[PDB]
């Protein structure tokens, strides 16, 4: 009988100061919230309704009560900004946090649920969640011996919950939250579940976003293996968040980005460089440009593990957005390497599919391979091969592609490709 | 030769709110 009630309907109910009559109405609320056309939530902000239901989280004498407006709140924190702040702004923080201690795993549950909306709402909020003491109490729920003691769901909803608070920048979290929150995180990282783990890889994915003393306090605790062990997963939402932490990480220093070679890394990129994914392929090509951006030695592992040709192979045919990393890619190694390197480099086939991407209608691509090919004649100058190379790139076509290029319209186009002509050409 | 960041393609990412349906 709570089904399809009017919102006049709920306040009577509410207002009457009848326990049972506002537990019926509350209830009511919570189903009129839940729907997924169009919920009421401005009708019922307007209506008043919300410091009542914040009143009905401290009802510990009536269990069902609040966990009927701790889903109402939630719902209403799920819509947008403004919605949430309704939420914070009639005390909701503090209360959801003291649910977190009830002895009723469905209400806490709750509580956890609407901390990770309002923390979900930005930096801002994300902050003053944390400020009202929120993880204590939240990294308390999973002290348990075994993980897998706790319900499926229950720890699902606290892992997403947890990775909001450890979400956005401009702010970046509070220092010692993060740092008070890693352990736990390292620990849901060598968990079973699937959800937990993309959750868990996305978590680490957001601190790994920033400069590199956020990378560092990431690094330090020794995850990087497990996360290169994740990059193997079958899930492909594993996959993707395991890959973007791991492309974080390379954004780094040269040993930070050794750990990541040294944990082996690097053997699971024939497979995600060729990955059927789209947006895999394009962070796996990303993360190898930044890696061939490294150190001549790191350089050398890229060669190594052969995958010099899987970066022809992306040069040769991706998606356009993979493909412009693939030219970066090539521009930092022929930038960062050894005169063998760049040989190598060479007699693997770049050059044909650099030529051809010459054609694509994007000005920065247009430059990152024009400064590949000036970097190669460098190389081929000081074998006196400057010849060879000419003729190269005049057989697929090159020379043609890159006379046109004089009347480019760009600036730093027409110049790079008339000291190319001029210098090498003619 | 630099390292880059690359695009955040959102509809990848955990949601940042969530509705509780039943």
């Amino acid at each position: 009988g709570t089904v399809n009630w009017s919102v006049e309907d709920i306040v009577k109910g509410i207002n009457s100061n009848n326990l049972e009559s506002q537990l019926q109405a509350t209830q009511a609320a919570r189903k009129l919230l839940s729907r997924e056309k169009q919920p009421p939530i401005d009708n019922i902000i307007r209506a008043g309704l919300i410091p009542k239901f914040v009143s009905f989280l401290g009802k510990t004498d009536c269990s069902p009560i609040q966990f009927e407006s701790a889903w109402a709140l939630t719902n209403i924190a799920s819509g947008t900004s403004e919605q949430t702040k309704a939420v914070v702004d009639g005390g909701a923080i503090p209360a959801f946090i003291s649910l977190l201690a009830s002895p009723h795993a469905h209400i806490s549950e709750q509580a956890v649920w609407a901390l990770g909306n309002i923390a979900g709402d930005g930096s801002a909020f994300r902050d003053l969640v944390i400020k009202h003491g929120a993880i204590d109490p939240l990294l308390a729920l999973l002290a348990v011996p075994d993980l897998s003691t706790l319900a499926c769901g229950y720890l699902r909803n606290l892992t997403w919950t947890l990775s909001n608070l450890c979400r956005n920048k401009n702010p970046a979290p509070p220092l010692d939250a993060v740092e008070q929150i890693l352990p736990t995180l390292v620990r849901l990282l060598h968990h079973n579940d699937p959800e937990v783990l993309a959750d868990s890889c996305w978590a680490i994915s957001y601190l790994t976003d920033g400069p590199n003393e956020r990378i560092e306090m990431v690094v330090k605790k020794g995850v990087v293996p497990q996360l290169v062990k994740l990059l193997g997963a079958t899930e492909l939402p594993i996959v993707t968040p395991a890959l973007r932490a791991i492309g974080n990480i390379v954004t780094g220093t040269d040993e930070q980005t050794q750990k990541v070679i040294d944990a082996g890394a690097l053997a699971v990129f024939p497979s995600l460089l060729t990955n059927p994914k789209t947006n895999i392929q394009k962070e796996a090509t990303w993360t190898m440009s930044n890696i061939t951006a490294g150190r001549q030695d790191q350089i050398q592992q890229v060669v190594n593990h052969g995958l010099v040709p899987f970066l022809v192979g992306v040069l040769s045919k991706a998606d356009f957005k993979t493909q412009k990393e693939a030219a970066w890619a090539i521009t930092n190694y022929t930038s960062g390497g050894t005169v063998e390197q760049i040989v190598y480099l060479v007699h693997c086939g770049i050059i044909e599919p650099l030529m051809n991407l010459l054609s694509a209608k994007d000005t920065k691509i247009i430059q990152v391979i024009l400064d590949a090919i000036s970097n190669i004649f460098q190389a081929a100058e000081k074998l006196g091969e400057t010849e060879k190379l000419s003729i190269m790139i005049e057989e697929c076509g090159g020379l043609d592609k890159i006379e046109a290029l004089q009347r480019h319209e760009n600036e730093s186009v027409y110049k790079a490709s008339l000291n190319l002509i001029e210098k090498y050409f003619s | 030769p630099r390292k880059r960041p690359l695009e955040w393609d959102e509809d990848e990412e955990p949601p940042r709110k969530r509705k509780r349906l039943w």
